[PDB]
């Protein structure tokens, strides 16, 4: 296990050799094994697609072009979205085109795959040789941060919904003035 | 007595005393709600 | 407007009849010291007259050419018009009161049925059976729903008699 | 409304093509399903209406598909009525549109 | 079976056993002598004491919220138009109509239950989340997702009790929202209103000083 | 079957063995063997049609080329309907006869084949020789791709009766501000 997530408690039985487990399910829904070994790919998938995304998220700030939100202003507004500074002419219904096409046929061949396959696929995904070497730990490691980047992510959403900042932004304003510029002090989270 | 009270539950009776005490009632409700022609609540 | 119906409370003509039916009433009236027994009862006539036509007018009822209050049967061009207490909501209360006195009727059939002398039962009524059921009787509704949805309402047609063809 | 002789041609030369060729099959089909009327389970011949015998010219043909006469004055007749339905109707010249 | 009743003194229906939560003998237009009726009419009952405690809960705490100085949101009646007139409103028949569908789904899923009560926990219903649909082997109680607290989740009897508690709850809360129904179609006033008026005068501020409760052409 | 449309229920007996069955038989349409093989060859045939009358829809607009409502309007109050942006030199009469001539002999040949060659009749009409290989599996594919443009064609027939918009059109309407301008806010579809 490696974790107890209620310091004392009882844990359900089936969590017990996954990578990463803390025994938490106190809801029930991967009791049947078809349902855990569903989850286990999704969670997985979740993770890797929020560390990208978190990764982007402070990646497009941090160098400097702006937010996360603002992202896909530049799709309409005439046109003329901008990448580093290129001018990529691509209208919106191409950009969903392209994207469709790619991820159809993208999610349409990881998914047609045995259930093992379809989440830790070694061959090509595996260039450097790190899924072998003891792989338990490693997969422990990913999917921790995976859990970190998904609460990141959820984190960027819902800031920028309530105070409507940005990241950097909002870290900065919190650091300046920690103590009256909090989730408590925006009037949206905490009400009373 | 209890053949008087079968005699008032005889059907000749007991549906006269029916038919009176549904047209006194009727009788009542148009002496204080009268000219009632549409269901107005 | 519905139409070609304007409101009582705008038609001319449905004034002018209560003016008409009014002024009858004053004559009548114009006979009797006011203080004496016809003039009460035709003054108290006036009155409820006067308060018919208001409470007519208050009310919205359609009048037509002539002016008398016109009345809509038709869900949805009268719950969209605000009429639905012409035809619909007396259909609802109707239809809930003779259901209710139907259930009561056929549940002390049913009752009475099994009995010693059921053609006794229906000539000499048991009051206290008859009280009891008619006040059962008011949740027709949910009782008869019950029934129908449980197949005990109805009787299949192998078991009643038919004529020979 | 431009040549009758072109229209009216064209439509029925088409039609008994069309009833020769393409629908010929399932007519035949439905003519052998249906079969001649019968009253009382026998044929009105059986009956006794004689008149009811059925005529000599079209048991046996020549056309190698069994195409009678009275078959080709059937898919004529249909030709030359949807023929002259185009030519009437192209030569009216009001807005029927719904529009 | 010798639990208090509703009238000490009249006997229980021979249908009304003792085994429902919430069984006080109380039955005297017989409209539960059908047991699968008996069945659906608790589950209706569930369902009717649950959103009306929902539903008074979000009347009076705001509106007693609203009375000592915090929240000042309207009140009941009118808060229907308040939102209604608001700047980015939903119009009302989209609203209603999203609200319909997403409850179409989620009631017609009870439903299923219903009828027979592991009806939607067969594997393959939907992503793996079937399993928390299981039942409780009673109708109008999950568990599972729901519950995830897991209270009398333990004695049995600890979950029998909770029942009769969230039974009385209901009632309870059901009585009271027929009461600010009823209250506010006669004075246009608030419950805490009602409420405040009437311990001022309790003599002359009730239901036969309003007017509208004792029809006034009797009078 | 695969598949029960109302998880918790019990299916129709007649429909197990048929592809693409979910049990959805709730009014009986089914209950005799003949009716049930006359309506499975109707569907098939029916969701071809539709899959090409959908995709036209579709493609003429995407194309650019006018909306389906008001390609045979030209054709009336004037002539020479246009395909392609080019004008074809026939009216409504050789068009429709020339229509009707084509699609008799067509129809008349399907019609008179056999029970299963009526809806299924590999021969010329699987020229890349993919009915094997198990084709069960791509009848079900089939069908749930039929059913699905049935009921867009059914859509677009109902959504231009109701606002008179076309499919782009409604399409970009309804993303643009979807809380306010669904099917509800119409006069027509909601009577309120
Ligand atoms: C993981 C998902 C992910 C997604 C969906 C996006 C999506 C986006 N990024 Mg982003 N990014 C993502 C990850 C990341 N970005 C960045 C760093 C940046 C920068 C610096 C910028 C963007 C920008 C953009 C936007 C411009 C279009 C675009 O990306 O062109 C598609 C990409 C290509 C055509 C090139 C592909 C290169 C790749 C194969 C190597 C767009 C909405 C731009 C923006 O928002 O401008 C206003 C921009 O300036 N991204 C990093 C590094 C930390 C990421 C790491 O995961
Ligand atoms: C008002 C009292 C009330 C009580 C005593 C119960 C009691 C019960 N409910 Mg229950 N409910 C109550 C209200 C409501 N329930 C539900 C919906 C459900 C579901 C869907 C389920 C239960 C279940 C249960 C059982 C165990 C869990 C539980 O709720 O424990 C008791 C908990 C409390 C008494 C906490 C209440 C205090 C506080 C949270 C109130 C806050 C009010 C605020 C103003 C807002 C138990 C018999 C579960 C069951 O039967 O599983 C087998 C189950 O699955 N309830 C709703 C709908 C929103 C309610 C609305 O008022
Ligand atoms: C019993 C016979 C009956 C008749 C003859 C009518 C006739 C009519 N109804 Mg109607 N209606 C009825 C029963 C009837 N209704 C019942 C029982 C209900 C309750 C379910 C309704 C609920 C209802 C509503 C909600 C509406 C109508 C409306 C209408 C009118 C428009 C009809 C239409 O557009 O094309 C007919 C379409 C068909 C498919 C036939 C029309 C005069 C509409 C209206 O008020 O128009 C102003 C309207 O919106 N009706
Ligand atoms: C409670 C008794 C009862 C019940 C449940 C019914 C029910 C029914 N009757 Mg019926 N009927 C009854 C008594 C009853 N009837 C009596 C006493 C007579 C003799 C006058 C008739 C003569 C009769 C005829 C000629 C017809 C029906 C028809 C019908 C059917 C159509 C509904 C209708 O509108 O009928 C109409 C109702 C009446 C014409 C008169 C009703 C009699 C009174 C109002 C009810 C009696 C209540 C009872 C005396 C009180 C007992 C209460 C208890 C506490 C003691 C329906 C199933 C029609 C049918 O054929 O079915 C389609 C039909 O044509 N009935
Ligand atoms: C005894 C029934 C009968 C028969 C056997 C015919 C036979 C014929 N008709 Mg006629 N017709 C009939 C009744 C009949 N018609 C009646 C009752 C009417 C009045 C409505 C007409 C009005 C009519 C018209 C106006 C014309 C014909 C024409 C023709 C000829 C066209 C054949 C062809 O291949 O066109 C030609 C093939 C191509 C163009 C390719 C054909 C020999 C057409 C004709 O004369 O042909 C030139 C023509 O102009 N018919
Ligand atoms: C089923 C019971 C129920 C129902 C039907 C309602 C209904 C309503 N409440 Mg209410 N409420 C309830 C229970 C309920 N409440 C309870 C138990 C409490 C705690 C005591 C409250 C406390 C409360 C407050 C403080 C307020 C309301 C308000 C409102 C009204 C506006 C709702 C809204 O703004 O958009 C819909 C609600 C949403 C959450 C929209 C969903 C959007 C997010 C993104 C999705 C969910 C996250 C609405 C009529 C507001 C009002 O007064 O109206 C003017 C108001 O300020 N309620
Ligand atoms: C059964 C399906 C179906 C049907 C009934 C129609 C019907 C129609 N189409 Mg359409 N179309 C379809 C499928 C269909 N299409 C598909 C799947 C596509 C995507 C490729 C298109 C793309 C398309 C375009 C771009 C246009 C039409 C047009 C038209 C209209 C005139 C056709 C014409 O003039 O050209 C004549 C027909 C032919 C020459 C036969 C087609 C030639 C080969 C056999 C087909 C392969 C190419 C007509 C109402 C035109 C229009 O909008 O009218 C104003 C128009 O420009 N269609
Ligand atoms: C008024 C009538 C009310 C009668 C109440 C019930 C009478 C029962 C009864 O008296 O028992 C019969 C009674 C014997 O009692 P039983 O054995 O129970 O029937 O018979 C008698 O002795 C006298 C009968 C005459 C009853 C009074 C008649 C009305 C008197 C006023 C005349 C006007
Ligand atoms: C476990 C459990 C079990 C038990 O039994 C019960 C309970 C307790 C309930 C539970 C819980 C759970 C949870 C918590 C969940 C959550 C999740 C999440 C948050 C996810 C995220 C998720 C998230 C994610 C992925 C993320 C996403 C995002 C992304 C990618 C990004 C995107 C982008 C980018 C790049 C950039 C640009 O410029 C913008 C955009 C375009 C926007
Ligand atoms: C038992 C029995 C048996 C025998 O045998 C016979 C008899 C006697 C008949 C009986 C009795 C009965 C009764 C009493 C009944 C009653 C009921 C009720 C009241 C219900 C309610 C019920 C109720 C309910 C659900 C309610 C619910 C509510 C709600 C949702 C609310 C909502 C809301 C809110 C929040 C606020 C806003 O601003 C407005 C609104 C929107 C409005
Ligand atoms: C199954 C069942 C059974 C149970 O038991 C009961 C129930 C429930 C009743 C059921 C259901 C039913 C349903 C849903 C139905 C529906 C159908 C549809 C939608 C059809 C359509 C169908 C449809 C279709 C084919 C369509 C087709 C189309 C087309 C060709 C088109 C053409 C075109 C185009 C291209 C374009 C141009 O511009 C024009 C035109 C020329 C016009
Ligand atoms: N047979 C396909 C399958 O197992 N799919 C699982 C998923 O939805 O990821």
């Amino acid at each position: 296990k490696a974790g107890n997530w209620l310091p004392g408690s009882e844990t359900p039985a089936y969590l017990e050799n996954l990578p990463a487990s803390y025994g938490f399910d106190p809801l029930g829904l991967a009791a049947e094994p078809a349902s855990l070994a569903r989850f286990r790919e999704s969670e997985v998938f979740h993770g890797r697609w929020a560390m990208l995304g978190a990764a982007g998220v402070l990646g497009v700030e941090v160098l400097g072009y702006g937010n996360w939100y603002d992202a896909p202003l530049p799709l309409v507004q005439g046109g003329q979205a901008t990448y580093f500074g290129a001018s990529v002419p691509f209208d919106l219904g191409t950009l969903a085109a392209i994207e469709f096409a790619a991820m159809a046929g993208a999610e349409s061949f990881r998914g047609a795959a045995e259930p093992e396959k379809r989440v830790y696929p070694g061959g090509a995904f595996d260039p450097m040789g790190m899924s072998k070497g003891n792989s338990k730990e490693l997969k422990t490691k990913e999917i921790k941060n995976g859990r970190l980047a998904m609460l990141a992510c959820l984190g960027f959403a819902a800031q920028h919904a309530a105070t409507g900042a940005s990241p950097l932004e909002a870290l900065a304003s919190h650091l300046a003035n920690p103590m009256a510029v909090n989730f408590a002090t925006n009037g949206v989270s905490l009400p009373l | 007595m209890k053949d008087f009270t079968t005699y008032l539950s005889t059907a000749p009776v007991l549906t006269l005393l029916s038919v009176t005490v549904v047209a006194g009632l009727l009788i009542e409700i148009n002496r204080f709600f009268p000219d009632a022609l549409i269901a107005a609540f | 407007d519905v139409a070609g119906l304007t409101p009582c409370s705008e038609s001319k003509a449905f004034a002018k009849r209560k003016k008409n039916e009014v002024k009858a009433l004053n004559k009548r009236l114009k006979n009797y010291e006011a203080d004496s027994a016809p003039a009460l009862a035709l003054k108290a006539t006036i009155a409820r007259t006067e308060a018919r036509f208001d409470k007519y007018a208050k009310q919205g009822l359609l009048c037509g050419t002539d002016g008398l209050p016109h009345l809509i049967a038709d869900p949805g061009l009268a719950l969209r018009y605000g009429h639905a207490g012409d035809v619909f909501i007396p259909t609802i209360g109707f239809i809930y009161f003779a259901g209710w006195l139907g259930y009561a009727g056929s549940k002390y059939l049913q009752a009475v049925a099994a009995t010693a002398k059921p053609i006794e039962k229906e000539i000499i009524i048991d009051v206290p059976l008859a009280w009891k059921l008619l006040w059962e009787g008011f949740g027709w509704p949910l009782r008869a729903f019950a029934e129908y949805k449980n197949g005990s309402l109805m009787e299949d047609d192998a078991k009643i008699t038919v004529s020979p063809r | 409304l431009a040549d009758v002789n072109l229209v009216v041609g064209g439509c029925t030369v088409g039609a008994l093509a069309l009833g020769r060729f393409v629908f010929l099959p399932f007519h035949r089909a439905s003519l052998a399903k249906a079969g001649m009327p019968k009253q009382n389970g026998m044929t009105h011949l059986q009956a006794g209406d004689a008149r009811a015998e059925e005529a000599s010219f079209i048991l046996k043909t020549n056309d190698p598909a069994g195409f009678t006469v009275v078959d080709v004055m059937a898919w004529g007749a249909l030709g030359h009525a949807a023929a002259f339905y185009i030519l009437a109707t192209s030569s009216l010249g009001l807005d029927r549109n719904p529009f | 079976a010798t639990r208090p009743l509703w009238q000490p003194g009249v006997e229980a229906p021979k249908h009304l056993d003792g085994t429902m939560p919430g069984d006080f003998g109380f039955d005297p237009l017989n409209l539960g002598v059908n047991k699968e009726a008996l069945n659906w009419y608790r589950n209706a009952e569930l369902q009717n004491g649950r959103w009306a405690m929902l539903g008074v809960a979000g009347i009076v705490i705001p509106a007693e919220l609203t009375r000592v100085g915090v929240l000042n949101v309207p009140e009941w009646a009118e808060a229907g138009k308040v939102y209604a007139e608001s700047e980015n409103a939903i119009p009302f028949a989209s609203l209603l109509m999203v609200q319909l569908f997403l409850f179409n789904f989620v009631e017609i899923k009870r439903w299923e239950d219903i009828k027979k009560p592991g009806s939607q926990a067969e594997p393959g219903s939907f992503l793996g989340f079937e399993s928390g649909f299981k039942g409780t082997g009673i109708s109008g109680y999950p568990g599972g997702a729901f519950n995830p607290f897991g209270l009398g989740n333990s004695s049995k009897e600890a979950m029998d009790d909770l029942k009769w508690r969230e039974i009385r709850n209901g009632r309870l809360a059901m009585v009271a929202f027929l009461g600010f129904l009823s209250q506010h179609a006669a004075t246009g006033k608030g419950p805490l209103d009602n409420l405040a008026d009437h311990l001022a005068d309790p003599w002359g501020a009730n239901f036969c000083s309003n007017g509208v409760s004792i029809p006034s052409a009797l009078g």
